[PDB]
């Protein structure tokens, strides 16, 4: 039914992705590819996998088939696997999944798709400012927040985007003009958001990976990540702090 | 050279006690065995289990902050320096050859000499100690079975309010509307200073 | 079975073979209409009573109370255990035995687990009051009464399969004797059904040393 | 009596395997080379260490002397030794031993070996199976495998070699053909070990280094490691856990 | 007032020299350059960190000023700065430090220097040995004595330097003589010290730095770093502890 | 009759190690004492409660000298030597069973080993001093004697405080003694092995 090839730098992103917010998920194979979403228990988080069939080696499925995958195991698994290994994923019966990669066959359990918490509905966001940039800067500024609060502003105006974090006796402020974004639309927004969530989100990313951020105003935002050279695209939204 | 580990449970609470535990063992190898390194991904269930299986084959102490008292001590005192009492007051009721603390503090360093001066024993206290020491690790087993107990008795006076920190929802709703209805529980601590929303309101 | 007259009364739940290797988890509820008959038959003492003293004294709690008797196989207890503590499985019977006997107010000898926290998870499933404490069989003359009817049901069932297998001791991985026949028992790759195979003191003696060759 | 040069990844290499087992030992300084062999106080595990003397760098003994060390001390100080500095032990008198690297000279009293627990006797195992890997490729087996049990199987015929685990809810095969391996002799075998004993063995092994599995039906395991570029030998028995 | 410019690696040193014994401190801007001087609580041990201004890339003061900062705080933050990342500390009102390098800028309330404890007076220490070695070397053989003891002796005459440390069962002994070391007066000298504090004293300093020791008989000791290249100047000064 | 055996001075570094058992006949009468909850009471009160004991008890007492510890302590653990110590007491008293405060943290095994020297039934428990009333009584009983043979030493040598290192009057005394090289018969080995007593501070410079 469902037998795809792809590598493990692609399946290690998937997976870490996804366990960053649930334990277990829906795994749908569409014709596009695969694709998979999950909001945590306390729906302040949500994210969304995509990766487009052409990033897979091989990618043949009989019909558009969904499974629901322990994400805590599959994780687990996957750090045996090697970055620039190849890893088989096959599901042949509709209650197990076999994972291969070199001479190590995996077999799990699938979880009953309608046991697994209903899947979330995307958000329909109208959000003014638009933020591209390197993920691994993005991820050392929230690094350097974490030491002063629990919590971050994200503004942005015609000057450029701003990172800002206030302590009790000290605080600390990123900066990057649109001369120094890959790309800015100097779209007016600010909002505010959990330093934790964020910290977590960027496990998944590094230095080189594209990071695209859509911020409103007391709005949720949108963190795009572009990884594996982009092979594969990683969506993060999370909502705000207000009053 | 009987050792001894050191932890706790509820320093960045809102509501509740700060709990700290010590734990001493005649076999080391034996609580390795166990599993107490990888224990956090454990159920509650599980972390019970476990905790019964370390007082089992361990000297185990705790320590209990009421928040009534923390409010109290934090006026001439930051949290750290109260945790370093309740860090010493254990390590000399164990009286072991050598205690390892998990320290929050960026100079560790400095907190095992300042320990090693209090108490007289020697100190070792470094940063996520309770992810190299399995007697940390116990330590740190104990410390929050008997907070989530503490929490337990709380919510027989003062119903579900959750978890008791910030980030737990449930917490946030029930601390939110106690502080509405201008009737606060003694449990929840002073510095209690935005409204999380969820993707449902968008 | 109806809400009434159930619903009149207090019930005490307990426990015998929790921490057992070999035999049953058995779970027992007792219900009365007259506590005080209760505890003048001297259930409160009755540890230091020999077996057919208890199996007496059970007949006599049998005629005046009402008793429910639940029995969890090592056959079952293993499959449960993959996913659940003892003492998870422990609360599963305890609500069982509760809602079999619907009463007012339940009191429920609590393992080595938060009894508070107990109480509340007991609460929430069954729906009625639950008071669940350390101890509870030398507090609440209806806890000591379910103890006796568990014992009793245990060491029946015992009896029973050390006329089969032969004397295995008490069952406890704590016996030298239980240590020797379990030992056996794995050695010779027929293990009967009332060994509870994942059990830990299993997995310790399937392993051989050097000097067995 | 007693004087050689080793290289720091050599001495490193045989404490470590020693003292995965054991806390003292006897160390025998034969014309052959090294020589080292305990038993786990359970009796479940052996470690034989062998270090030909054409892998010291200096080998030069008066007579075939034992000596009792505390290897939870020289494993301790390997650790403050470089893998390309050098190391000289020398045995002078009969109660210190003398470590040198460097400008620091570590002095340490010797066991009487007397004292230590009786030398074990190499087991005589006859065993079908015959297996030669890559202890890297077995390490990773080890460690997946690790994820799922707290035993596996060591099962052995002629379509392969093969390590498997299972769980309640999933499972694990690690298998490869005689094509695959490097060795095989298509034996028949089928063993069940503890995973925590192999995850430790396999400590002072990597990729690039070669490992010799001698596998049975219900009898201990050899596992014959070749370390440090051929130069050390480490192997591992160990006994079988009963199944079914 | 105060606009300097140093490398990560300067800024990094000066705040991991203080941090080790303090968590507040005085910094004092001088017209010679950066300057800061602490005493841990026991009064056990000092910290002397000078950084000349030929060695900052920016340093412009308008008068001679001295801030009292938390460095714990400092510390923390320049974790983030890279060792050849430029680094920019401003300080234009008297209540707030200004850290930029990158696209970061990080703010700090400034302490009252009145409110933090007294400056120490620099010791007159008077010591026969005088021992320079590579820091490095010296690094090392604290780590091997950390081993045996909690405490080792610095031992100096003619013969040359030497750190022992002695266990119930094993010991360690570092011996440099004139000849290897860089420096020597071959002074006479025996003192005890607490290995955990000469760790800590060690973290400022590697490979390629140069060391100097001043030691005496049942004294202090003088530990003077040479580190980024000549550049830095941290000296700590250690009580002796009394040999059983 | 049971009997309640208990220590004090186990952890001292000036001092001797106190171990007393203490048999009763009327264990009620015993509770009537108040001796449960006594840690909270003045050194006069403990005193008045230690003669009440006395009164109304069989006592017997053990003190090992500072000097006799270190001769024993080469070949033997501190829990060893007190582990002979409570089998003498046991075997002194002759009580049906004997209740005993467990130093080790797994007291099982030292009830296992007390039964085999003894010959007679031991309960062994971790903190039984606060469980047990005869165990409580035994602890009163051995502090009082500590504290008086703490007396006599502060007779000869002046107020060296409790006599444990956690006492900053001890650590200050020790101190003194340590660098006037003049150091007392009553302090234990350990001393030499507590840092902090040897190191010196940078103003005695």
């Amino acid at each position: 039914m469902i037998d795809v090839i792809m590598t493990g730098e692609l399946l290690k992103t998937v997976t870490r992705a996804i366990v960053a917010l649930v334990s277990e998920a829906r795994i749908h194979f569409l014709e596009k590819g695969l694709h998979s979403r999950a909001v945590d228990p306390a729906n302040v988080a949500m994210v969304i996998v995509d990766i487009p069939k052409d990033s897979f080696e091989v990618y043949n499925i009989d019909e558009e088939k969904t499974i629901g995958v322990d994400m805590d195991r599959i994780f687990d698994i996957s750090k045996s696997i090697s970055t620039k290994d190849l890893v088989e994923l096959i599901v042949e019966d509709e209650s197990t999944l076999k994972v291969k990669f070199g001479s190590v066959e995996y077999k799990v359990a699938l979880i009953d798709p309608s046991a697994i918490r209903k899947e979330p509905r995307i958000p329909e966001l109208e959000l003014p400012a638009k933020i591209v940039m390197d993920a691994g800067e993005f991820k050392k500024a929230i690094a350097a927040a974490d030491k002063i609060s629990d919590q971050v502003i994200f503004r942005s105006d015609k000057e450029g985007f701003r990172i800002e974090a206030k302590g009790d006796v000290d605080s600390i402020v990123f900066h990057m003009t649109e001369t120094e974004l890959i790309e800015f639309n100097g779209g007016e927004a600010r909002s505010m958001f959990s330093v934790d969530y964020l910290k977590e989100f960027c496990k998944v990313a590094g230095s080189g990976d594209l990071l695209t951020i859509h911020l409103g105003t007391n709005y949720p935002v949108r963190l795009v990540f572009e990884l594996v050279g982009g092979r594969a695209k990683v969506e993060y939204i999370l909502a705000p702090r207000i009053e | 050279l009987m050792k001894a580990g050191i932890d706790e449970a509820g320093k960045g609470c809102v509501i509740g006690p700060l709990v700290v535990a010590g734990v001493a063992c005649s076999d080391e190898d034996r609580l390795r065995k166990l599993g107490v390194k990888d224990s956090k991904k454990l159920s509650q269930g599980r972390r019970e289990e476990l905790a019964e299986e370390i007082r089992k084959i361990c000297r185990t102490e705790v320590l209990k902050v009421s928040p009534e008292n923390l409010d109290e001590r934090m006026a001439a005192k930051t949290i750290n320096e109260i945790l370093k009492e309740c860090y010493a007051e254990i390590i000399l009721r164990l009286k072991p050859e050598i205690a390892y603390v998990d320290s929050p503090d960026v100079i560790p360093e400095r907190l095992s000499r300042e320990l090693e001066e209090i108490t007289g024993l020697r100190v070792v206290a470094e940063h996520k100690a309770d992810e190299k020491y399995p007697l940390v690790a116990a330590a740190s087993i104990i410390a929050k079975v008997e907070r989530e107990r503490e929490i337990e008795r709380l919510k027989e006076k003062f119903g579900d309010f959750g978890s008791g920190y910030a980030s737990d929802p449930r917490t946030r709703e029930v601390l939110k509307e106690w502080i509405a209805s201008g009737r606060i529980p003694s449990c929840v601590r002073m510095r209690w200073k935005l409204r999380q929303k969820t993707l449902d309101d968008f």
